[PDB]
RNA sequence: GUGCAGAUCUUGGUGGUAGUAGCAAAUAUUCAAACGAGAACUUUGAAGGCCGAAGUGGAGAAGGGUUCCAUGUGAACAGCA
RNA sequence: UCCGUAGCGGUCCUGACGUGCGAAUCGGUCGUCCGACCUGGGUAUAGGGGCGAAAGACUAAUCGAACCAUCUAGUAGCUGG
């Protein structure tokens, strides 16, 4: 499949994709923008903080309307938030990049988050209905999300 | 209704035997364009006339 | 030392004032449910049926004031989670709530 | 698992409603394969399934008044 | 039937608003267990409640047409699940 | 005939709502409630016509002349390209 990067090192790097993923596109972007300096171990770590609500996600470009925390003091930013759905999709997704890098061989513990994007998917059709007799969109908004591991020591 | 007449309960036995989705075996064939039903009928939704 | 049973009176009363009339029996079941996890270490917390009744004994609006709840602390049974130790609270019946210590009962 | 057939085939056997229907909850499972009317009459029979009694509203307070 | 920037142009697609407005009419849920990969919402039991015989009960007419019943699924729908 | 329930209706708050539960609803307060009462089904009257305890009201969310198709690509000294 074409990605959208090619690794440095093809070797030592492996690859995880997910396509049509039920989740929010803002919310999967913020949380992967956090993710995506990570060495695996304190990613995971800190996506379950993020469903435990220990640490935050930083909502930095998409923040209309998003509440303040404590929390996100640690991003030198003001507005936080914890998504639960989108922290648990690339983590499942995370745990097929593990199951990956096993498969061609490479070290666990030196693994990198080298490369992650999140694309917008093909939005899909429900309707809500409102007053005097009008019917509106109720469209979901899914997500693409590509993420690539480097061996990094 | 429960009281219907012989017309109606054939026409409604028609319309019965018509709802059921394609065999499976179908897309299989040569010269073959149909992916799906697109004549279903759900009784919430299409009020059928009468 | 791991395995232990004691019992505690909790005043409800006080774990109780401010919350409004349909939520109060819920709340005094999460304020006894947190006081179990803060007095023996553990997430893991099952609250007996029979304390449910006790609790929801008058009703949703008129909670006891104080309660005699036993903490008993035993180890987990069969598909083993990430919790290792559970707290079972359990309702004692008493009479009157006067000079009554936290009482460490013994197997 | 799921009871919602025993529990209305057990209220249609007593003649009572699902109100006053006891399935046993610790057997659970052996009433869960009854599926039959006649299999049910079975457990009514052997007490995995009890009717229980009425509700009681006494008559007394209103007779002493 | 030959060149578009406009005609509250036609059709189709996509933005900011915006992860915002909102998911607030009719008193209310709680504990344990089971099935399961997964349970605030399924099922069972124990409560606490409501409808309170002009009922949130039990049956019909009109209308609907398989929505009835059993089993399986959880892709899409059932504005959380 | 009076108070008043079910039913029928809709005074006032010019309350709620007013991208609403709703293209007319909801709450309290109200009028009437044995008669010019309320209501189902059947049937009759059709558009310059019906029907009207009469408001130009109603006649399928359309009424000081309904709706559908055609004449019709009606005409415009006027507006926009
Ligand atoms: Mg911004
Ligand atoms: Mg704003
Ligand atoms: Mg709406
Ligand atoms: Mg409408
Ligand atoms: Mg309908
Ligand atoms: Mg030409
Ligand atoms: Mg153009
Ligand atoms: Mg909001
Ligand atoms: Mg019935
Ligand atoms: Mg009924
Ligand atoms: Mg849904
Ligand atoms: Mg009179
Ligand atoms: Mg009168
Ligand atoms: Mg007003
Ligand atoms: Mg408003
Ligand atoms: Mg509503
Ligand atoms: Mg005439
Ligand atoms: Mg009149
Ligand atoms: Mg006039
Ligand atoms: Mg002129």
């Amino acid at each position: 499949v074409r990605y959208s990067l090619d690794p440095e090192n093809p070797t030592k790097s492996c690859k995880s994709r997910g396509s049509n993923l039920r989740v929010h596109f803002k919310n999967t972007r913020e949380t992967a923008q956090a993710i995506k300096g990570m060495h695996i171990r304190k990613a995971t770590k800190y996506l379950k903080d993020v469903t435990l609500k220990k640490q935050c996600v930083p909502f930095r470009r998409y923040n209309g309307g998003v509440g303040r925390c404590a929390q996100a003091k640690q991003w030198g930013w003001t507005q936080g938030r914890w998504p639960k759905k989108s922290a648990e999709f690339l983590l499942h997704m995370l745990k097929n990049a593990e199951s990956n890098a096993e498969l061609k061989g490479l070290d666990v513990d030196s693994l990198v988050i080298e490369h992650i994007q999140v694309n917008k998917a093909p939005k899909m059709r429900r309707r809500t209905y409102r007053a005097h007799g009008r019917i509106n969109p109720y469209m979901s908004s899914p997500c693409h999300i590509e993420m690539i591991l480097t061996e990094k020591e | 209704s429960s009281h219907k007449t012989f017309r109606i309960k054939r026409f409604l036995a028609k319309k019965q035997k018509q709802n059921r989705p394609i065999p499976q075996w179908i897309w299989m064939k040569t010269g073959n364009k149909i992916r799906y039903n697109s004549k279903r009928r759900h009784w919430r939704r299409t009020k059928l006339g009468l | 030392n791991e395995v232990v049973t004691r019992e505690y009176t909790i005043n409800i009363h006080k774990r109780i004032h401010g919350v409004g009339f349909k939520k109060r029996a819920p709340r005094a079941l999460k304020e006894i449910r947190k006081f179990a996890m803060k007095e023996m270490g553990t997430p893991d917390v099952r609250i007996d049926t029979r304390l449910n009744k006790a609790v929801w004994a008058k009703g949703i609006r008129n909670v006891p004031y104080r309660i005699r709840v036993r903490l008993s602390r035993k180890r987990n049974e069969d598909e083993d989670s990430p919790n290792k130790l559970y707290t079972l609270v359990t309702y004692v019946p008493v009479t009157t709530f006067k000079n009554l210590q936290t009482v460490n009962v013994d197997e | 698992s799921m009871l919602r057939l025993q529990k209305r085939l057990a209220s249609s056997v007593l003649r009572c409603g699902k109100k006053k229907v006891w399935l046993d909850p610790n057997e659970t499972n052996e009433i869960a394969n009854a599926n039959s009317r006649q299999q049910i009459r079975k457990l009514i029979k052997d007490g995995l399934i009890i009717r229980k009694p009425v509700t009681v509203h006494s008559r007394a307070r209103c007779r002493k008044n």
